[PDB]
């Protein structure tokens, strides 16, 4: 229990429990609300909602608050995350691209960031003053992901809809104005054959999924994929562990914070949950409640890495508890159209960034004064958490 | 923000023990791993022999010792909790003693799991390689090889996720790894064959079996039989190929198994820990075979008696075996091979002290001196006690002595055979036989007159100098050799004598004398009209009596004349304070500087620094003692004399290196003693008191045992009582009620009561459930016994508890705030804050305060109190009516379990939300969020250093220092809570305090640091949190780096890596923060190595510089 953890701490010291948190808080889950204050609407160009996808937290110091957000017509925006106040949050908007935005990502323990759009190249920004530095260029079809190792913060790879995986190195020479890959893995995903999500486990590990072949593959980076005159063999390969016959395709992978363990979401509604530390191949947890219908539906870690959040088509978020997958998830219900990319934020517990297709970016917090003193009726609190039954 | 983290008491939790040939191949050793230190023993016949303590750079966390081949003694491994791995081999290069490290280097993997159930550290027994089990899916291997200088560990990738627990087994060819591990089949054992030459695994010797769901621990069995022992909690299994037999004994199915220890060399005893303190024996028989191997019969378990709650067991030499305890004393108990009594063959022999679970703290004078003693909640469970910390070192109703000395009769013996005890009218020798106490007055020395002084002048011939006369009388030729009557006959209120020279002043008449055997001269009779009424002659050293240059005092002004001896002419005038005579003068030696004491009547003492070479008086240091008269006197203690004075608070003036200590030794008064180091009391000075006749660490622990958990302490002043929250464990009887499992201090309490709300009206209780019954304690301050035990409600737990005056009420009050918990509850819904009021002997409960939540937290706030109610910050006033009523509250917060005020500063510190700082608004009436620090830390304890600076503790054994972001602007940037300080302490802070143990009494003597805050950590440390000065935290920090470049660690482990601020999420370098150990240790290194650090930088920067800061940095802790 939560309560009793806390008391025996001070005479029994500190126990591990698994996870990076020392206390189990499974309890204060059913809290989460979000505030009509935050139901920031992603207006296009023209001036009608346009659906938010793609939208993550920072990671520079003393701004490990700022949440970025993109959407259809290539609008990239920073919000305020702590702030309270409608105009406030939007600190920082440009036109990325004009053709979209497929991912986002942050440059480790700095304020730059990266944009994948359909536009089929990568452009680099700089947050802190508004500029484009590059705009790196080579794939075939529109970009779907961007990763970046929190181990090494001036490498970066894409996995475009073409299907073929660069890594690129910022480093490198400018040359004129657009950067050149380094390394790059031809046909990766081969059975339309697009590489959905691309991920860094480590400075030289590399994880990537398919959207049809539907086996996880896991590259090194050490060796030279350019000149291999074949399909490349990749140095682990997580088969497809479902029972379902049709040709699925993930569309998420999300790692731990010590990057053991994987989670990756199929198309057959299931968030297999793999490792990546031993021989067993085999998922050791299989999350399931959801639907994940579309590629676009994504999830993220709690920064204890002790609950998992995904998004699903069922217009609700959901969360279950990493240790104990039968337990039924709580549903953060409040949307009217289907969930995609959710964020939890790693610097702060409390704040889960839910990224939504109702042309909605909800920021949803924890309530622990439930009672209160005012109500407020259902005008302040736009969202609801609750446990499905 | 610039603090100093100083230890004032090294941690005393045990952690790991083990036991083989370090020292030597000869000596049984016994190596003890508390947290951060290491302690090496030898086993003699007496018990433990103290040889060497060095304090590694880290978190002991492994412990082995084994002998590789071509080797004659054990090296030993150690790994730390931040992975720094390193091979340790003890060499006693002659006299000196010092641990040389033969491989070090890193193991931690960048990805990987931290384990549960801890990290498992094994070493083969062919001691060919070290595996280590640090993360999930993962076995480091580190090959033994005399070449693996850096220790370079290669990862073997395998199967089984989750593992127990790892041991290598015996006999086998081939290095042979056992392990328990789970999948969501159940627990099994399976065993590999792990090799060298491929660096993988290999199938093992034998099938996986399917062990107890709870199988807990692998013992190896060794060469005789083989095989590995898979002890759970309810069943006992050994496995060794086709063999398997099982035991079911119901002795161990009360509590589970932990720690386990072989004591015959072929594995036929082993003993058995448990959470209760049990200690179990586990047999092994042995059935030979016509022409096989030894195989065993079956396993067979004893009840060897109840121990401390043991952490780890050592069987040591002969029959004695060490029982290392986290949550109390570490004892060392006996295994006496005939029961005794009560079924227990354990005897304890030397129960060794550990501060061990410090739940709460408090720092209080009770004798009225400004040094408070701290009073801890130390101990858990059944070994819960009271601990009396305090810093620093026969009553028989007797007339004020008018003197004592050592009446040496033994020709040479030195023993003080017997004692001329005098009185104002009367005198009786005590003579001692030995250890004896006997009064035979010796027919030498007459009883009629006051003795003023009866010192020995040489030949063996005693002096006596009585009241208005003197007689010479020699003891052992029992002849009157000299007996010079005094000339004046006056009371001889001044009588020094030193060696073979005597120079009395009888009132006010000084006399140049060249007593000798048989030779008592008047050569000089000169006479002054002022009154002497203390004087006293000391050769400067080695020399027989000659002292050069002599001092004498005034009365107006007691001015300390001083003459130079070649001229007798005015060189400076000196001038001092002061109109009250001074009760003695005394000449002080410790060091090369000589200090000249003045105890003056009021107490207050002025060392004038007297030197051979001028002898002025220096500066005026003063030393405020009571009014009570102070007597100055030289006793004997080492082979450097020293001074002891008496007082209402008498202290022991033992200086340090051009310092002068003024510690205060645990008496309660002393104006008289003598000098003593005889067999009866080697370490107990003859001590008279005021009015008795008595015969006499740095930091003192008294014990109080509790038999039960103690959770928080406070004072209370009026009542001279103190407020322990211990909560006993009871069985629930099988027809109902419960029933306690022994006495403790809660229930042998004279007058204890029952609370008896009716606020919660409105669960189940099973026969073998274990319910806890929290109680309320009074304790005296001075006999500590329990006045009062006030039980509170079935199922009512109880955290927190302050003892402050509320409202306008005069009188002094005792809130108590409680926590309904049931079990199925995630968290508690229903409290209580609860009002006593110790009016006479009871406990009478004046309000009660219903809440909805846990009442986390409280403290006193301006005469009103506030609460933590369950993620809710409430301030209540006290009503004239006698009730609570809320005010202010605050709905921002996530379990705040840590409050701390100072002013209308509230330090709001929560579980995951870091600290938050709210202010109280006293014309609104309502809280207000000034700032709020935003990285998520998982706070253990917090603090409010200054109106700026707030000290805070994570749970990971990190401390840190917010401050107010006051360059900024107030909308959003004035909010911010910046961190500063950054370490890592090592140790889970539990409770933070302030004052300090040293005392103040208002010694003005410009103190480098500012503030004092003791904190309590689970472990046993204590610590002295300070705050220094931009230019001291510089110097310091330039210290420390140079100390680093020079001092080298018994591990090869970098400072900065250690105090590196480290996290799961995070790792930043110490800022802010200097360590205190590390400067403390300049002290002890030696000259030219001290060189070498103060070389090429103040000013100078030249080594005495550098020693007088740390001295007076030291004086703190």
């Amino acid at each position: 229990m939560l309560f009793n953890s806390v008391l025996r701490q001070p005479q029994l010291g500190v126990l591990r429990n698994g996870w990076s948190s020392q206390y189990p808080l499974q309890s204060l889950l059913t809290g989460y609300q979000c505030s009509g204050n935050d139901e920031h609407t992603s207006y296009g160009e023209t001036g009608v909602p346009v659906p938010p996808f793609g939208c993550t937290f920072s990671s520079a110091p003393n701004m490990e608050h700022v949440l970025a957000v993109a959407n259809e017509e290539g609008f990239v925006r920073l919000y305020n995350t702590e702030s309270q106040s409608f105009r406030k949050k939007c600190f920082k908007e440009w036109m990325a691209h004009w053709n979209a935005v497929f991912d986002l990502a942050w440059v480790p323990g700095e304020l730059k960031l990266v944009t994948a759009a359909g536009d089929q190249t990568a452009k680099f920004w700089d947050v802190k003053a508004g500029e484009l530095i590059g705009t790196c260029k080579g794939h075939q079809c529109s970009l779907k992901s961007v990763a970046f190792s929190k181990f090494e913060k001036a490498v970066f790879c894409t996995g475009g809809r073409d299907g073929n995986i660069m890594v690129w190195d910022t480093r490198c020479n400018k040359k004129d104005g657009f950067y050149r890959q380094v390394n790059q893995i031809s046909g990766a995903h081969n059975t339309q054959q697009s590489v959905t999500v691309v991920l860094f486990q480590d400075e030289n590990t590399l994880v990537s999924a398919g959207a049809v072949d539907g086996i996880i593959k896991v590259w090194d980076l050490r060796k030279n994929y350019t000149a291999y005159r074949q399909e490349p063999i990749a140095s682990k390969s997580f088969l497809y562990p479902g029972s379902s016959t049709r040709k699925l395709g993930y569309s998420s992978l999300i790692l731990d914070s010590t990057g053991s363990t994987l989670f990756a979401n199929c198309t057959d509604d299931n968030i297999y949950m793999f490792n990546m530390t031993g021989l067993k191949t085999s998922p050791v947890a299989i999350f399931n409640g959801h639907q994940n219908s579309t590629f676009y539906v994504k999830s993220s870690l709690s920064p204890d890495d002790q609950f998992l959040v995904s998004g699903s088509s069922d217009e609700a978020a959901y969360i279950w508890k990493v240790s104990t997958p039968w337990q039924p998830p709580t549903v953060l219900l409040g949307h009217s159209q289907e969930v995609t990319s959710v964020c939890w934020c790693p610097s702060d517990f409390t704040k889960i960034a839910t990224c939504s297709d109702d042309n909605t970016l909800k920021i949803w917090r924890l309530n622990r004064g439930l009672e209160e003193k005012p109500g407020g009726d259902k005008l302040s609190t736009v969202g609801w958490a609750s446990q499905k039954k | 923000s610039y603090n100093y983290v100083v230890t004032a008491q090294k941690p005393t939790a045990v952690n790991g023990c083990v036991t083989g040939h370090f020292t030597s191949a000869e000596d049984l050793n016994l190596l003890i791993a508390k947290n951060t230190r290491l302690e090496i023993y030898v086993v003699t016949a007496e018990g433990l022999r103290p040889v060497k303590e060095v304090g590694m750079y880290g978190k002991i966390a492994v412990m082995e010792l084994f002998r590789p081949k071509g080797e004659s003694k054990d090296l030993l491994f150690i790994l730390t909790a931040k992975y720094n791995a390193c091979i340790l081999e003890y060499k006693q290069s002659g006299e000196s003693i010092d641990i040389i490290t033969r491989a070090h280097g890193n193991v931690q993997d960048r990805i990987g799991r931290p384990s549960e159930t801890g990290i498992i550290g094994i070493i083969d027994p062919e001691c060919r390689m070290i595996g280590l089990r640090l993360y999930d899916g993962l076995f480091k291997v580190i090959p033994l090889d005399r070449d693996n200088k850096e220790l370079k560990a290669f990862n073997i990738r395998l199967e089984e996720l989750h593992v127990i627990d790892v041991k290598f087994l015996y006999g086998c060819q081939a290095p042979t790894i056992c392990f328990v591990y789970q999948d969501p089949q159940g627990r099994h054992v399976k065993t590999y064959e792990v090799s060298l030459r491929e660096k993988e695994f290999n199938k093992g010797p034998w099938k996986q079996e399917n062990v107890e769901a709870e199988a807990s621990m692998v013992i190896a069995v060794p060469e005789p039989f083989g095989g590995a022992i898979i002890i759970g909690q309810e069943s006992i299994t050994y496995h060794n190929g086709d063999k398997y037999l099982a035991i079911a004994p119901p002795i161990i199915k009360q509590s589970t198994i932990v720690c386990h220890n072989r004591v015959d060399p072929n594995g036929s005893r082993y003993l058995l820990g448990d959470m209760e303190g049990r200690l179990f024996m586990l047999l092994l028989e042995k059935e030979e075979q016509m022409d096989g191997t030894v195989t065993l019969k079956d396993l067979r378990v004893e009840l060897l008696g109840e121990t401390s709650i043991a952490e780890c067991l050592t069987y040591l030499d002969n029959g004695v075996v060490f029982v290392g305890s986290r949550l109390g004393d570490s004892q060392l108990v006996k295994l006496n091979v005939d029961s005794n009594e009560q079924g227990s063959y354990v005897v304890a022999m030397e129960t060794f002290t550990n501060l061990g679970p410090i739940v709460d703290m408090c720092v209080v004078d009770l004798e009225r001196q400004g040094q408070g003693q701290l009073v801890t909640c130390s101990g858990a469970f059944k070994e819960g006690s009271l601990r009396i910390i305090r810093n620093g070192i026969a009553s028989i109703d007797l007339p004020g002595i008018k003197g004592l000395w050592p009446l040496r009769s033994d020709p040479n013996r030195e023993t003080d055979d017997t004692l001329v005890l005098s009185f104002v009218g009367q005198t009786r020798v005590l003579m001692l036989n030995g250890e004896e106490v006997e009064e035979t007055e010796l027919m030498g020395f007459v009883d009629d007159q006051q003795t003023f002084f009866c010192g020995n002048v040489a030949h063996q011939q005693l002096i006596q100098i009585t009241s208005a006369s003197v007689r010479l009388v020699s003891q052992e030729p029992k002849a009157l050799v000299s007996e010079w009557k005094e000339p004046q006959a006056k009371n001889i209120s001044v009588a020094s004598c030193n060696s073979s020279q005597v120079v009395v002043a009888v009132g006010r008449a000084l006399y140049y004398l060249q007593i000798h055997p048989q030779e008592l001269r008047q050569i000089s009779h000169t006479e002054m009209e002022h009154e002497v009424a203390c004087l006293d002659i000391t050769p400067l050293g080695d020399s027989n009596g000659l002292s050069p240059l002599c001092a004498i005092g005034l009365w107006t002004d007691i001015s300390a004349r001083i003459l130079k001896l070649p001229s007798f002419e005015l060189l400076h005038k000196e001038m001092l304070g002061g109109e009250i005579i001074p009760r003695s003068i005394l000449m002080t030696t410790f060091e090369s500087s000589h200090y000249l004491l003045c105890a003056l009547g009021d107490g207050a003492l002025f060392y004038f620094g007297l030197n051979i070479e001028t002898g002025l008086l220096s500066d005026r240091k003063k030393v405020t003692l009571g009014t009570q008269p102070t007597v100055l006197r030289t006793f004997r203690s080492l082979s450097t004399t020293n001074v002891f004075a008496c007082s209402d608070r008498p202290t022991v003036i033992y200086s340090s290196n051009h310092k002068l200590v003024f510690s205060n030794v645990n008496l309660k008064e002393v104006n008289y003693m003598c000098p003593l180091n005889s067999d009866g009391y080697p370490d107990s000075l003859a001590l008279a008191n005021n009015s008795t006749l008595t015969i006499g660490q740095k930091l003192h622990i008294r014990t109080v045992p509790l038999y039960e958990s103690p959770r928080k302490i406070c004072y209370q002043e009026v009542s001279q009582c103190f407020g322990v929250l211990s909560s006993r464990i009871e069985v629930q009887d099988t027809s109902g009620g419960t029933t306690a499992l022994r006495p403790s201090a809660s229930t042998q309490a004279l007058s204890s009561s029952v609370s008896s709300s009716k606020l919660f009206s409105s669960h189940e209780t099973s026969f073998g459930e274990e319910v806890e019954v929290h109680n309320l304690l009074i304790i005296d301050q001075h006999t500590f016994e329990v006045l009062h035990a006030h039980q509170f409600l079935q199922n009512e737990y109880a955290l927190s508890l302050v003892s402050c005056k509320l409202g306008k009420d005069p009188n002094t009050y005792f809130i108590v705030g409680t926590a309904m918990v049931y079990p199925e509850e995630a968290e508690p819904k229903q409290g209580r804050i609860v009002v006593f009021q110790y009016s006479d002997g009871k406990l009478q409960t004046v309000a009660e305060k219903e809440v909805k939540g846990a009442v986390y937290s409280m403290v006193e706030f301006n005469g009103k109190l506030l609460a933590s109610i369950n993620s809710t910050v409430r301030l209540y006033e006290w009503t004239t009516e006698k009730e609570l009523r809320t005010e202010c509250n605050h709905y921002n917060n996530i379990m705040a379990l840590y409050l701390k005020t100072k002013g209308d500063f509230i330090l709001v510190g929560d579980l995951m939300r870091s600290v938050l700082l709210l202010a109280y608004k006293p014309m609104e009436g309502n809280f207000e969020e000034i700032a709020r620090d935003f990285n998520p830390n998982w706070m253990s304890a917090v603090e409010i250093l200054d109106d700026d600076n707030f000290l805070g503790a994570e749970n990971a054994f990190n401390l840190f220092v917010c401050q107010k972001d006051s360059a900024a602007t107030t909308d959003e940037e004035r909010q911010h809570l910046q961190e500063v300080g950054l370490f890592h302490l090592g140790e889970f802070v539990n409770v933070f305090c302030h004052g300090s143990l040293v005392m103040q009494n208002l010694g003005e003597t410009s103190t480098p640091t500012q503030g004092s805050v003791l904190f309590g950590t689970v472990n046993g440390m204590i610590g002295l949190v300070t705050s220094l000065s931009e230019s001291w935290y510089n110097l310091l920090l330039d210290m420390q780096n140079r100390l680093n470049k020079v001092i080298k660690s018994v591990g090869k482990i970098e400072h900065s890596f250690w105090r590196s601020f480290h996290t799961e999420r995070k790792t930043e370098p110490a800022t802010g923060f200097i360590d205190g150990d590390l400067i403390e240790s300049f002290l002890d290194i030696s000259r030219p190595k001290m060189q070498e650090v103060v070389a090429n930088l103040k000013r100078e920067a030249t080594a005495d510089d550098l020693i007088k800061v740390v001295e007076e940095l030291t004086r703190i802790h």
